[PDB]
């Protein structure tokens, strides 16, 4: 019913700083404590994402989902007044996040934390010797190619880690080292070394795909022996007229539709439970949005 | 104010200091639980002892 | 030449004066009153169960257009919402009376198996200690007492040994919620559980419902693992579990969210996935399944789940009792 929390500032805050935080109106950051009063030091994302201790993506990932989240509503010098997200009612939400992205209308809104940079989400309270580190919401869409980025540059730095050769931007920052909206090429913020709970996660996706590996149907793999050969296709110039190696090799059995039928049942199962393995966040629904505002819907 | 010297010392002329103090404001907060059954039999009227 | 144009704005205000008023909250106290019968109004909940006398109907206002009762009549209805307070739903089921004990608690979780028969009248329900003695001193000793004849339950379910060797068991049950009511009737009961709702009982004398389960199911996922953050809700799990002695089935609570709980079950069931993945059993199409995780509903965090026993013929079985409840229930997710 009553859904809001004060935080009380412990000392004053300066001039300059109090219209850097106004105009971070509407924008949701995650609280510690679900209390009707609570300090600063839960405030922002700025506990996960200490400057000192090296940053882990996956970590604060984790941080998001366990937090409760609030939007903020106004600024005082002494004051600041936010309302929780609670899972039934909703909320008006704002689009104030620096790297600019426009919202489609009534499309779900992913909350990730902040990827293109440190800067942009910062607030430095110089005053109470803290940081607001808000996080940053995209679209679903792009958010979902964001995430796959940060974790293809886990493995892939891995291997060529350092080569004194150009292994390392031919493709890494090449591929993965920026994502490009319409009209626009947004640069990401790629840790250098990855240490916790990066590798970790990607060992759970490994898991999959050994198991998922014996399960291919052979179907599919004698259909596109053909294809890449006899017919073209938009999506087959990925694979020049040579064909893999690898799928000459496993299709040496002639077909059976009732192995098939047997592959793509378990292998369904394990697609399924994989969605829930990519999340990593909260996210949030839309339900209208005015360009001119900036002001959507969510809930 | 300032004293009258008679050495050739530079001279402190009229001087006034301006201070502001600002307030603070501070929040308390509790919470207190009840239960359902408890609410429900305040709103209806009693039939027996 | 007061030219009618349009709805007239006098009626209009009338209609618009009732959907104005939103709930109360946000009362500033005075000690100089010290009480107020406006607190109450802040304060009361206003329930359902009326007398069924002519006029207690309308006194107590079961007679709304809406999904829970207001009284006041026509000044009623000013809420159009309780905190999003649902009613709960209720699913109803026709069983055996052989095959569930009377002496159950009331409150205990259900599942129900998917009969492959159509047209059958009656369904079939287990509780996880009738579960137990189906997929077969702590609980084996309690389990017997309650259930003898394994037979009947073994019958109940004639594929069982055909499901757990192609790992397909799991989908054919579903969870329903826990019991709410029992009547007991010599052929075929009449049992009542709760399908996504507040968990409330529907005895007139008002009495709260705690969910149970036995203690030697229930593993305290949190606490386990032992800033970080502290959210409100909690939520329970179930996990049936294919390994070489037999499936198991065990319970899972903790807060921290679908992606992270998934992870942490891959490192707790790590050594019996090797010991099963281990010389004795051999790679092939199905046998690759190992269990599957399901969501119940959720609870109340950093407090809501207590520690009792459950008696029986001069027996007692340790048991975990868990406060207010929410059913939500979601459909299995694959684990390996």
């Amino acid at each position: 019913m009553d859904l809001k929390v004060v935080v009380s500032l412990s000392s004053r805050l300066y001039t300059d700083e109090i219209a850097k935080m106004q105009q971070r109106i509407g924008c949701i950051l995650p609280l510690a404590s679900t209390h009707g009063t609570q300090n600063v030091q839960g405030l922002g994302l700025g506990q996960v994402y200490s400057l000192e201790t090296v940053p882990d993506y996956v970590s604060m990932y984790n941080y998001l989902s366990d937090c409760t989240l609030a939007v903020l509503d106004e600024v005082s010098v002494d004051s600041l007044i936010l309302t929780k997200i609670v899972p039934g009612q909703t909320y008006a939400i704002k689009n104030k996040y620096q790297p600019f992205f426009q919202w489609h209308g009534t499309g779900s809104l992913s909350v990730m934390p902040p990827v293109f940079g440190r800067e942009h989400a910062t607030v430095k309270l110089e005053s109470n010797d803290v940081d607001i580190v808000f996080p940053m919401v995209l679209p679903t869409p792009i958010a979902e190619e964001v995430l796959q980025k940060i974790l293809l540059f886990n493995v892939y730095s891995r291997v060529v880690m350092q080569a004194p050769g150009n292994a390392d931007m031919l493709d890494v920052h090449m591929h993965l080292g920026s994502v490009s909206y319409l009209g626009h090429h947004y640069e990401l913020a790629l840790p250098e070394v990855p240490g916790p709970l990066g590798l970790a996660l990607l060992d759970n996706l490994s898991l999959y795909f050994c198991i998922m590996v014996t399960l291919l149907p052979r179907a599919s793999m004698r259909l596109v022996r053909g294809l890449i050969r006899h017919e073209h296709h938009d999506l087959l110039n990925l694979f020049q007229e040579m064909v893999p190696d690898e799928i000459a090799r496993i299709d040496l059995d002639d077909l059976s539709v009732a192995d098939d039928l047997s592959r793509m049942r378990v292998m369904m199962t394990y697609l399924q439970s994989l969605a829930s393995l990519f999340n990593l966040g909260p996210r949030l629904a839309t339900a209208a949005y005015s360009q001119e505002t900036l002001t959507a819907t969510c809930w | 104010p300032t004293i009258a010297h008679g050495d050739g010392r530079r001279p402190s002329k009229q001087r006034t200091f301006i201070v502001v103090k600002n307030c603070h404001k501070h929040h308390i907060s509790t919470e207190m639980e009840l239960s359902m059954l408890d609410l429900e039999i305040l709103h209806s009227i009693p039939e027996t002892p | 030449m007061k030219v009618q144009g349009s709805v007239d704005r006098r009626r209009l205000q009338r209609r618009i004066a009732g959907l104005l008023p939103p709930p109360a909250r946000r009362l500033n106290i005075s000690r100089g009153s010290e009480f107020t019968r406006d607190v109450r109004g802040l304060v009361e909940e206003h329930a359902q169960a009326s007398s069924l006398s002519a006029a207690a109907v309308w006194r107590a206002g079961l007679l709304a257009p809406g999904e829970v009762a207001v009284a006041g009549g026509g000044s009623g209805g000013g809420s159009f919402s309780w905190s999003g307070w649902r009613p709960p739903v209720f699913g109803d089921f026709l069983i055996h009376a052989s095959s569930f004990n009377n002496a159950e608690a009331t409150g205990t979780p259900l599942f129900q198996f998917k009969q492959s028969d159509p047209f059958s009248g009656v369904d079939a329900v287990f509780t996880p200690l009738s579960l137990f003695i189906l997929m077969n001193g702590g609980l084996t000793r309690m389990a017997n007492l309650l259930y003898d004849s394994p037979a009947t339950l073994a019958d109940l379910v004639p594929d069982f040994g055909r499901l757990v060797a192609d790992r397909r068991f799991h989908n054919f049950i579903t969870p329903v919620g826990p019991l709410v009511e029992n009547i007991k009737s010599t052929y075929l009961n009449k049992i009542t559980t709760v399908v996504h709702g507040p968990v409330v009982s529907k005895a007139i004398p008002r009495s709260t419902v705690k969910v149970t389960v036995p203690q030697e199911a229930f593993v305290d996922l949190d606490a386990w693992l032992s800033l970080q953050p502290c959210p409100a809700d909690a939520r329970l799990y179930v996990a049936l579990t294919y390994e070489e002695a037999g499936p198991r089935f065990t319970f899972f609570q903790s807060s921290r969210g679908h992606c992270q709980i998934m992870n942490i079950l891959r490192i707790y069931y790590s050594p019996s996935i090797m010991h099963r993945y281990a010389v004795v059993q051999p790679l092939h199409i199905e046998e690759l399944t190992f269990g599957a995780v399901a969501c119940l509903g959720t609870f109340s965090a950093t407090d809501g789940w207590r520690r009792s026993a459950f008696n029986y013929r001069g027996s007692s079985l340790p048991v975990v009792e868990i406060d207010s409840f929410y059913s939500n229930v979601s459909d299995w997710e694959v684990i390996l």
